[PDB]
Parts: structure tokens; sequence; C-alpha cells
């Protein structure tokens, strides 16, 4: 048991789905039939994997997941793609007419009409589970779907399954990929109407993880088939102490409780190594200390901040592959006296660590190098409020004049949501100011 | 006292969630009678248009 | 979101729309039988957008062909793709309307208006998921300019929830000289405010001046400004008709590109009429559009571009960057990211790269305000009334047409003042 069910909401959602999936098959030597060799008992069982994997008699493993979109055309690439036997039609469901890039569609008009189909289906795989622990969302924050139907799900989840836990993976948006002019409308919103139904949301920044693509991996114009693969390769690091096994593995559930000090303050700082291409990593093994390193280089991190100019309440060390405990703390003492980072008065200062032994896996014809250890650091800093601010300021210069209000008041929404969610996040930015005051 | 506010932040939800899906539904219907309500304010004038022909021949 | 339903009326309306339905024809590998005949699977992928599927694999247009004049039904019909549209789809009346507004909107239209109607809703019925309507009509003679814009009023009472599309061609004196025209367009607009949720203003004193001092013919025919019009609106529906990502369907260009509901007329722009950060610089220039009017005289709330052809992206967001920086007070600061842009693969017949411009510029007032002179040039001696005054006509309704397109001037005047701070 200790059951977890991923749902993906919007194409941004869907896409990603397809990346992680389709890289936990090849990291547990799971087939596109579903079918499992090493996988001795036949029909379920009580292993690792099983956590993200029910099983079929027939020895099917079933993604224990629900893609949703209020149109087909993506998640029918899912249907007829590689991996359209790995899931039931069930999973899998769409309706006709998107949500235009508009909150009020996805949470309301739309929305409302494929709501309980949704919610229906998620209780089936629910039903399934001996001992279900939570949800990870999948979702864009500047899309309809992405950013309405989330939050109307999130909030109908809290309803359903109680305080059950729900972790978010987050697509804040970015105008190098960016396909609307009112992404910071439908961010602020999702964000608001979200924030007490969600326990942990990692966020991640499409410019952030578009620079890296650029930078490390040398793509000239990074695709969104370019940046799910990175995208799979994070989710995959936090996701894999609950599908593995493992004597110094750590669960996420642990971190967790280190990474949120306050319910408001869940959003933690993802910062993931080694991104590095196949002609650069050949004859170049990247040690412990030089991958830790990379950690604290906030070119590696997944949302556009500066660390370095805020204070620290946590930091967790995520590795992966041939990691033993002794090159960690080497690493670790190495940092601290090298670089910026500060700790609030109220926390202590020790880094949590914990290493699984499956090596980091490629998805083939990729970007990425196969690289023999990886880390995700994940961390609790002040400095993430800056994508608050910078997202919060956009709105505001729209909003002063009321444009694009109109799309959403004539599906039904009040001007007092809008500044009613601003004030939210208003508020959270000053709840990030407070944190890293000291103490009297 | 767990379970009480285990249960007070669903029963909360769930009347915060309802009491807005229906003031959306008020909202679109009330802008979607606005515009048709405006759309048949043409067709009296048309016919009005059309009267002050025949009642001028 | 898939269906669009097109409809064309009247002689400038049927003409643009038939030049239309040739060019999306042949990109789609489309023959006037209506077989496919191509070789890319990209063709086909978003058919249905604008054709429906009738038995023995046959492509047939989702038009409908309106007009009061007949003689027009047989310029379409005798036509390159004359017999590739669906023959109880032509609506056609008897006397026509002869440059009159009020004939086309209250009286001689009013009575053919319920037979389109039928039409439409047959199409309409058969739709798997109808996002909604474009017309093509002028705004300066009759039966496009008044049934037009009532088939626009009457369209929205049965589908209010669906796009309502225009491309209307504004009236200019340097191609015809109907001296009424001025009054036509003014109450077309008073309309198409009120009731259509993106007009692209294509302007017949642009397609001019761009006929004779850019491609250097001495006096241009109706056949040489649609050639520039067909070029355009294959342009502003490449998004709608490939697989992309930007302004993929009506309502989600709409969200993009209107950020006021009232504020919804586009300048449409083409380049060429070659490298990439000269098409950018062409597509941005005031020679280039299709509407006359020059985008240093306002600001850009909001523009879309559309690249076609081979060419490197990482080159384009380059050059779309470049021009933002060095135009920068031309665009509203209070609006981020406000200038979208799309890359098709699929290069239009003849040219190997292509650039096509939609921007919602406040520069647009130099057009209504143009039209506004026209107007009170004659509305102020009370000339020429008779004509609307005798089929039922009040002058207390001409005069909320001119205060209605005073105000929209009005209006993207304050936005085009407007400042962030
Ligand atoms: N990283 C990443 N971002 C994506 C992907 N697809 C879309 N986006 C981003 O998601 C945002 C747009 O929202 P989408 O998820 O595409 O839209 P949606 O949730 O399906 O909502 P509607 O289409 O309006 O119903 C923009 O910020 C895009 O850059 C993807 O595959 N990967
Ligand atoms: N760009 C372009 N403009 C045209 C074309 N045909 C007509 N026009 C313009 O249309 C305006 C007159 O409207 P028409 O379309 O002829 O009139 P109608 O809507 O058929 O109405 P009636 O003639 O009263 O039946 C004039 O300003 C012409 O310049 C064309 O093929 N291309
Ligand atoms: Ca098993
Ligand atoms: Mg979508
Ligand atoms: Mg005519």
């Amino acid at each position: 048991m200790r059951e977890c069910i991923s749902i993906h909401v919007g194409q941004a959602g869907v896409q990603i789905g397809n990346a992680c999936w389709e890289l936990y098959c090849l990291e547990h030597g799971i087939q596109p039939d579903g079918q499992m060799p090493s996988d001795k008992t036949i029909g379920g069982g009580d292993d690792s994997f099983n956590t993200f994997f029910s099983e079929t008699g027939a020895g099917k493993h079933v993604p224990r997941a629900v893609f949703v979109d209020l149109e087909p055309t993506v998640i029918d690439e899912v249907r007829t793609g590689t991996y359209r036997q790995l899931f039931h039609p069930e999973q899998l469901i769409t309706g006709k007419e998107d949500a235009a890039n508009n909150y009020a569609r996805g949470h309301y008009t739309i929305g409302k009409e494929i709501i309980d189909l949704v919610l229906d289906r998620i209780r089936k795989l629910a039903d399934q589970c001996t001992g279900l622990q939570g949800f990870l969302v999948f979702h864009s924050f500047g899309g309809g779907t992405g950013s309405g139907f989330t939050s109307l799900l999130m909030e109908r989840l809290s309803v359903d399954y109680g305080k059950k836990s729900k972790l978010e993976f987050s697509i804040y948006p970015a105008p190098q990929v960016s396909t609307a002019v009112v992404e910071p409308y439908n961010s602020i919103l999702t964000t608001h109407t979200t924030l007490e139904h969600s326990d942990c949301a990692f966020m991640v920044d499409n410019e952030a993880i578009y620079d890296i693509c650029r930078r490390n991996l040398d793509i000239e114009r990074p695709t969104y088939t370019n940046l799910n693969r990175l995208i799979s390769q994070i989710v995959s690091s936090i996701t894999a102490s609950l599908r593995f096994d493992g004597a110094l593995n750590v669960d996420l559930t642990e971190f967790q409780t280190n990474l949120v000090p306050y319910p408001r303050i869940h959003f933690p700082l993802a910062t993931y190594a080694p991104v590095i291409s196949a002609e650069k990593a050949y004859h170049e093994q990247l040690s412990v200390a030089e991958i830790t390193n990379a950690c604290f280089e906030p070119a590696n991190q997944m949302v556009k901040c500066d660390p370095r100019h805020g204070k620290y309440m946590a930091c967790c060390l995520l590795y992966r592959g041939d990691v033993v405990p002794k090159d960690v703390n080497a690493a670790i003492a190495t940092i601290k006296t090298k670089r910026s980072i500060q700790f609030v008065d109220w926390c202590p200062t020790g880094f949590k660590v914990g290493i699984n032994y499956q090596p980091p896996t490629v998805v083939p014809g990729g970007d990425l190098a196969k690289v023999q250890r990886a880390v995700c650091m994940l961390s609790n800093t002040t400095a993430i409020a800056e994508a608050w601010a910078r997202l919060d300021h956009k709105f505001d210069l729209m909003y002063a004049k009321r444009a694009f209000v109109h799309w959403y008041v004539g599906e039904g929404m009040e001007e007092g949501e809008f500044s009613e969610a601003r004030e939210d996040m208003a508020a959270l930015e000053k709840d990030y100011e407070e944190v890293g005051v000291d103490s009297v | 006292k767990a379970i009480e506010e285990n249960n007070n932040f669903i029963k909360m939800a769930k009347e915060k969630l309802a009491q807005k899906m229906e003031s959306n539904k008020e909202n679109r219907e009330a802008h979607l009678a606005a515009m048709l309500e405006r759309l048949q304010e043409k067709d009296k004038h048309a016919e009005e248009v059309r009267k002050n022909k025949e009642l001028k021949e | 979101m898939r269906e669009i339903v097109h409809i064309q009326a009247g002689q400038c309306g049927n003409q643009i729309g038939a030049k239309f339905w040739e060019v999306i024809s042949d990109e789609h590998g489309i023959d006037p039988t209506g077989s496919y005949h191509g070789d890319s699977d990209l063709q086909l992928e978003r058919i249905n957008v604008y054709y429906n599927e009738a038995t023995g694999n046959k492509y047939v247009p989702r038009a409908i062909l309106v007009d009061l004049e007949p003689g027009t039904m047989d310029s379409v019909r005798s036509g390159p793709f004359g017999q590739i549209f669906r023959p109880d789809n032509f609506v056609f009346g008897q006397s026509g309307a002869g440059n009159n507004w009020a004939k086309g909107h209250y009286t001689e239209g009013a009575e053919l208006v319920d037979s389109v109607l039928d039409v439409v809703r047959k199409e309409s019925e058969s739709c798997d998921c109808l996002q909604g309507f474009q017309l093509t009509h002028s705004l300066g003679g009759g039966t496009g300019s008044g049934m037009g814009t009532l088939l626009i009023s009457k369209i929205r009472e049965e589908y209010p929830d669906r796009i309502m599309n225009t491309f209307s061609v504004m009236p200019s004196p340097k191609v015809s000289d109907t001296v009424v025209e001025p009054y036509n367009a003014t109450l077309s607009v008073h309309q198409l405010v009120e009731n259509t949720d993106e007009t692209y203003c294509i302007d017949n004193e642009a397609l001019y001046d761009i006929c004779f001092r850019t491609l250097k013919l001495t006096t241009p025919t109706y056949g040489d400004l649609n050639h520039l019009v067909s070029a355009t609106m294959s342009g502003v529906t490449t998004c709608l008709r490939f697989p992309g990502q930007l302004n993929a369907d009506l309502r989600k260009l709409a969200v993009n590109m209107v950020p006021f509901p009232r504020l919804h007329f586009f300048m449409p722009g083409f380049a060429p009429l070659l490298t990439v950060p000269e098409l950018t610089q062409q597509m941005f220039d005031s020679k280039n559009m299709m509407a006359a009017c020059d985008p240093r005289h306002g600001r850009y709330l909001t523009v879309a571009a559309i690249f076609r052809g081979r060419m490197s992206m990482k080159e384009v967001d380059e050059q779309m960057l470049n021009v933002q920086n060095k135009n920068s007070s031309y665009f509203v600061e209070w609006i981020p990211n406000n200038v979208k842009t799309a890359v098709c693969d699929i290069p239009p017949r003849g040219l190997k790269m292509s650039a096509t411009f939609i921007g919602n510029s406040t520069a647009i007032q130099e057009l209504f305000k143009r039209i506004s002179e026209q107007f009170t040039a004659m509305f102020r001696r009370k000339a020429f009334l008779h004509w609307y005054t005798g089929e039922g006509m009040d002058e207390m309704e001409f005069t909320e047409a001119e205060s209605n397109m005073n105000d929209l001037v009005s209006e993207y005047q304050q936005y085009q003042d407007a400042t962030a701070d």
C-alpha cells in the first residue's frame, strides 16, 4: 500500500504525464504493453513500484493516473500513441470545447459539465487502493483548464478525501513559450483558490527550464518535447523515494515535514544536476561534490529567483545512483564554508539527505546524457516569493485598466474574485517577508 | 477536536463551493439575459421601421 | 471547437469569398470537384474547420452564399471553384439593394433573412462542435453592408455563445465614387461595435495605395485588390487551418487579441506584397497595412504575427524581440507580453517565406475618423436622407450611429493616452 494517484490536467499536465510515465516505465523495466518480466507476483503485490502502478491478472501494470482535458486533441495522442495499451480508456477523459485560456470557463462554465465524471473515475482508482497516501496534480498555471479546472478539482478532492495529501506540479508561465496574454490572471486566480487545498507545490518555471535547455543541452530553440523530458527527470527524482526500495532512502513525506513550516509556506525550490549533453559528458565523470555544488548555482534551479539574496528554512538533497553518505558529507562541509547559505534564526541548519541506489535513466533519442549519479535539491527559501512578485506585477498592470476582465465577467465571475485573489497573493508575499525576519 | 476541525474544513469547502457555483450561474444567465434583451429590442425597433414605411404611404 | 461556418454577402463579400476558397482549397489540396489531391497529412488534419465530408470522399465548403442581386450567383458558379459549393446553400433574392443600407437591414433584406437563417441552422446543426461564424462583406454597399449586419444580429440571437468574426471591407472614394458609402459604413460600424467579437478592417484605400505605389499598377481593378485580400485572409486563418499552439480557435484568438469588448477592430498586414529580419520590419511598417493607418500615430494593445515557410525559429524569436525593444513606445506598457508569434511550416503558393500581421492598434481611429469626416460632410446639411427616411428610418438612428463611432474613437484615444503609473 501507500498508493499515490497522479492527476494530469490540461495540455501541459497531460504532456508532462506522457514524459513522466514513459520515464517511470523505463526505470522499472515495464514494457509499452504493460508487462514487467522481472515482476514474478502476477495480478498484484506490495512492492515499491506498486505505489504508482496497479496490476491486472493478465500481468499488465497500469499507471494509477487520470488524464483530464476539456478538449480531445492532446489526450487523443495518448490514446493512439506508443503507450496506448498502458491505460484503460476510462483513465483518459476528454470534453469537446476547451476553456480558451480562461479560468472562468475551466472552473465554472465548461468545467462543471465534466467534474462529476472526473471524480467518479478518480474514485475507481481510489477503491483499487488498500492504503491511499494522496494525489499528485500536474497542471499549468496559465491555461484555462490547468488553472480553472484544477482549482475546481482540488476543492472537490478536499470534500471527497478530507485532508488526505495533495501535491502539485505547477507549470509557471514564461513569454518564450506562453500562448496567452491573460496567464497572470489565471495564475493568480488558481494560486489563490488552490492554496488552502494543497499541501506542497513544486513550481516549474518554463523560462528556467527553457534557459537550461539552451545553456546546458545546446538546443537552439527548445520545444515542449525538450522541456518535458527535463521536467520528468526532476519529477522522477522527487517521486523516486516513493517508487523504489532502499536502506538509505528517505520518504517524500519525511522531506515535507522539514519543507513546510506553516501551511501557506508550501512551495519548495527545486534544483537539479547534472544537466549535460552526451558530447560534454564523454570522458567527464561528475563527482558527488561537483553535482552537489551545482545545486547552489542558481542557473540550475526550476524557478528563476536568487536564494543568495534570501534566507533558508530548509535544505534537502535527494540523491540517486552511485552515491554513499561519506561523499555527500564531505561535499556539504565544502559548500557550508564556500557559499551563501543563510538560514533564518528559528530553523536548524542541518541538510537532510536521501539516496536511491537505482541510477538515473534516459528516454531513448533524448538530449540528456546518461550519468552514473544525479541529485535534486529541494529547498525552502524566501527567494521563491520573487516568482510571485514578478507574476503579481503583470496582474496589476492589466487589472488596473481592467484589460481582458470582460472575458471572465461574461462567463460569470465578479471583480470581487480578482481583488480577493490579488489580496491573498499580497498576503502570501507578506508571509514570505515575515518568516525571514529575525525573532525578538 | 481533530475530527471536529477536519469535518469543519470539509463542510465549509462544500458550502463555499456551492455558493460560488450558484452565484456564477446567476451572473452568467443575467449577462446572457441582458444580451438577448438588447437583441430583442432591435426586433421591436425594426418593427417600428417597417410600420413607419407602410403608415407613410 | 473545430467547425467554422462561412457566410458571404453582396458583390464584395462573394468575390473576396470566392478568392478565399480558391487559395485555401489549393493549400489543402482540393480540386474544383472537391477531391483530395496533395501529399502531406497536415493538409487534412484540420480540414473539418472549413469543409464538410460528403459521400465518395468529397470535401464541400461550409459556405453560405447570399445576395439580394442575382447575377452574382452566376459569376461564383462559373468561377474556377464554382462546382465545389453546395447548391442548396445559394440563397439569392430578386430586385437587389442598389447601395442602400435600409433596404439591406430593415425592409428588402429582412424578407430574405429567414431563408438564409434556414441554411445557417442546417449547417450549424451538423457541426460536431461549432466554434463560430465568419462573414465576408463590404460596408459601403447595400446587401453586405445592411443585410450582412442584420444576419450578424440575427445569428447572435440563436448562437450567443459562438464567435462572430468578420472580414469587413471599408469603402474609399479612390476605388468607388458612389456618394452614399460613408452613410452605409457608419451605420454598419454601429452594428459591428455591438454585435461582433472580432472584425478585420480590410480597407480599400490601403489596398489601392498598395497596388499603385508598391505593386506598380497605374489604375487597379477589383481583381488586383483581391489578390492582397485573399493573401491576408489565408494568413490570418493559418492558425485555425493547420496544427499549432497559438490562436488555434476563434475564442483563443479573441481572448488574446481583444482587451476591451468594443475595441475589436484589427489592422491586417502581409509581407512580402527574402530574409527573416526584412519580413519582420516589413510587416510592422505602415506601407504593408491593409488598413490605411500609421501605427506610429498610436500604440498596439495587442499583436499577432504569423510566419509561414521553412525558417530558423531562433531567428524569428530574436527578430520579434528586436522590434519590441526598438519600437517599445508603440506597445502599451500596461499589457505585458502582448505580441504573440506562431510559425507554420507550409508556405503559401508562389512565395517560399511570408509573414501575416494582425494588430489591435489605437491608430485604427484614423480609419474611423476618415469615415466620420465623409459622413458629417453629408449629414449636417441633411443630404441624401430620402433614400433612408423613405424606407422607414428616423434621423435619431443616424445620429446614434455617428455618436457610437465617435465614442469608439474616444475610447481608442483613452487607452492610447493611458500609462502604467
Ligand atoms: N512545460 C510545458 N509547458 C506547457 C506544455 N504545454 C503547454 N504549456 C504551457 O502551459 C500554458 C498554457 O496552458 P495549457 O496547459 O496549454 O492550456 P490548458 O490547461 O489545456 O487550458 P485550455 O487550453 O485553455 O483549456 C503556457 O504557459 C504554456 O507555455 C508542455 O508540454 N510543457
Ligand atoms: N476589395 C474589394 N472591394 C469591392 C469588391 N467589389 C466591390 N467592392 C467594394 O464594395 C463597395 C460596394 O459594395 P458592394 O459589395 O458592391 O454592394 P453589395 O453589398 O453587393 O450591395 P448592392 O450592390 O446594394 O446589392 C464599394 O466600395 C466597392 O469598392 C471586390 O471584389 N474587392
Ligand atoms: Ca507484483
Ligand atoms: Mg488546452
Ligand atoms: Mg450588388
